[PDB]
C-alpha cells in the first residue's frame, strides 16, 4: 500500500 | 515489502578517489503521484543521519556537488567523483513511495589501507574467575585489515559455537586496523572437564588459519 | 530548526517505552509537516517504525505495527510514541525526523532534520558490579588483558597504569548478553617492561560506586 504524499 | 538491496555493503576507498554505490529496490517505487521517491542518506561515525540526495537526483541543501544520484524504477547509483574524510561513514538508501517504508543494509564507506594480519592472543580462565565457578577463555585479534574475519572456537578438536561473545574496535583513527575480542565462557566443572582450548583465525592475509592454543594443564 | 527526543534510557522486558520529540525553530501547525520515529537496533542499520501526518492520520511498519501507537500535540509542538511490550530487542536509538518539504510543495518531502536520537537499553538486571578478571598469557613483545565481565548498566571505564599506558591498547565496545553487559581491553608491551613492570587495569563502574585495580602478573 502506497504511503500519503499531500499536494 | 519493498527490499532494498545495497551492493557492496562494505566500500574501502582512498581519499580522492571515486566512489558507487548500488542500490536495487525489489519491486518499481515510482508513487501513482509520478514521483520516485527514493533518498540517500549518510551517518558519519557518532552522528545523526543526514539528508543527501531525495527525489533520485536533487541534491538536498548545503550537499557538495561531488554527491550524484541517478537511476530510476528499481535501479539507482550514488556517485562521489572525490571522496573527502567528511565523506565517511554509512550510506542507506531509503523507499518512502510504499509502506513499509524501508531502507537498504547500509553501505559503510571507509579509508582504505593494506592488508594486515591479526595477531593473535588466547588466554586462560584467571584464577580468580576459577574461584567463583566461572571460566572464561579469551582471544584477542589485533590490528588487521580488512574486517572480514572468521573466528572458530574448538575445545579438545571440537568446535564450540555457543557461550561466545564478540566485539569489534571502529577502525583506528591512525593506523585504520581492525581489531576483536572473542570470549567463549563455560562452568570451572566443564572447564576442568576438557584439556585442549583453541582459537582459530581465517584471514585473507594467511593461507592457512591461524590458531592459538592451550592445554588446560600447563 | 532543532528535534530533541526524550526517553527513559533503560527499562525491564515488559515494560512500555513513551517517547517523546520536542520541536523547535518552527511551528507543526502551521508547517504541517509529517514527522517519523526511526531506530536503529544494535549492531544494525536503520528501521522506520511510523509515521504521523498534520492531520493525525497514521502508517506504521506491519513488522511492528501491533506493538505502535504514534500521536502528536500541536499545542506542544510535540510527537509522541509509545511502543508495548519492550523486550531485549527494543534496545536501539531512536530518532525523530522530519518530513519537511521543499516550499510549499508538500509532495517535494523527505527527512531533511533528525534528532541526536535517544538510546534505549531494555534488561531485568538491576545495578550490578562487573567482575573484573586479569589475563595473563618467550618473543619480543607480550599482550595483557582485562575482562571486565556482569555489570549493568553502562558505562565502565578502562585504564591501563592510570592512563599512563595508552600505545598498544585495544578496549572493546561493551556488549549486552543475558541482561548483563561485557567488555574487555588488550594491552602489549616489549617483553622487557613485562613482568619486570607493574601492569594494571585500572576499572570503575559509577552506577555501582566500584573502582578495582587488577594487576596482571605470570601465570
Amino acid at each position: 500500500a502506497e504511503f500519503r504524499h499531500d499536494s | 515489502d519493498v527490499l532494498m538491496t545495497q551492493t557492496p555493503l562494505s566500500l574501502p576507498v582512498n581519499l580522492g578517489e571515486q566512489a558507487s554505490i548500488s542500490c536495487r529496490s525489489s519491486q518499481s517505487i515510482v508513487h501513482s503521484n509520478g514521483h520516485t521517491y527514493l533518498e540517500w542518506y549518510l551517518q558519519r561515525p557518532g552522528q545523526s543521519p543526514k539528508l543527501l540526495i531525495y527525489q533520485v537526483s536533487t541534491r538536498f541543501s548545503g550537499v557538495p556537488d561531488r554527491f550524484s544520484g541517478s537511476g530510476s524504477g528499481t535501479d539507482f547509483t550514488l556517485r562521489i567523483s572525490r571522496v573527502e574524510a567528511e565523506d565517511l561513514g554509512v550510506y542507506y538508501c531509503f523507499q518512502a513511495s510504499l509502506v513499509p517504508l524501508t531502507f537498504g543494509a547500509g553501505t559503510k564507506l571507509e579509508l582504505k589501507r593494506a592488508d594486515a594480519a591479526p595477531t593473535v592472543s588466547i588466554f586462560p580462565p584467571s584464577s580468580e574467575q576459577l574461584t567463583s565457578g566461572g571460566a572464561s577463555v579469551v582471544c584477542f585479534l589485533n590490528n588487521f585489515y580488512p574486517k572480514d574475519i572468521n573466528v572458530k572456537w574448538k575445545i579438545d578438536g571440537s568446535e564450540r559455537q555457543n557461550g561466545v561473545l564478540n566485539s569489534w574496535t571502529d577502525q583506528d583513527s591512525k593506523d585504520s586496523t581492525y581489531s576483536m575480542s572473542s570470549t567463549l565462557t563455560l562452568t570451572k566443572d566443564e572447564y576442568e572437564r576438557h584439556n585442549s582450548y583453541t582459537c582459530e583465525a581465517t584471514h585473507k592475509t594467511s593461507t592457512s588459519p591461524i590458531v592459538k592454543s592451550f592445554n588446560r594443564n600447563e | 530548526v532543532t528535534l530533541k527526543e526524550s526517553g527513559p534510557g533503560l527499562l525491564k522486558p515488559s515494560q512500555t517505552l513513551s517517547l517523546t520529540c520536542s520541536f523547535s525553530g518552527f511551528s507543526i501547525r502551521t508547517s504541517k509537516v509529517g514527522v517519523s520515529w526511526i531506530r536503529q537496533p544494535s549492531g544494525k542499520g536503520l528501521e522506520w517504525l511510523a509515521h504521523i501526518y498534520w492531520d493525525d492520520d497514521k502508517r506504521y511498519n506491519p513488522s511492528l505495527e501491533s506493538r505502535l501507537t504514534i500521536s502528536k500535540d500541536t499545542s506542544r509542538d510535540m510527537v509522541f510514541m509509545k511502543i508495548t511490550s519492550v523486550d531485549t530487542a527494543d534496545t536501539a536509538t531512536y530518532y525523530c525526523a522530519r518530513r519537511g518539504f521543499y516550499g510549499r510543495k508538500y509532495e517535494v518531502n523527505h527527512f531533511d532534520y533528525w534528532g541526536q536520537g535517544t538510546t534505549l537499553t531494555v534488561s531485568s538486571a538491576k545495578t550490578t558490579a562487573p567482575s573484573v578478571y586479569p589475563l595473563a598469557p618467550t618473543g619480543s613483545s607480550v599482550t595483557l588483558g582485562c575482562l571486565v565481565k556482569g555489570y549493568f548498566p553502562e558505562p565502565v571505564t578502562l585504564t591501563w597504569n592510570s592512563g599512563s599506558l595508552s600505545s598498544g591498547v585495544h578496549t572493546f565496545p561493551a556488549v549486552l548478553q543475558s541482561d548483563l553487559y561485557t567488555l574487555s581491553s588488550s594491552v602489549t608491551v616489549t617483553s622487557s617492561t613485562w613482568p619486570s613492570e607493574s601492569i594494571t587495569c585500572n576499572v570503575a563502574h559509577p552506577a555501582s560506586s566500584t573502582k578495582v585495580d587488577k594487576k596482571i602478573v605470570p601465570r
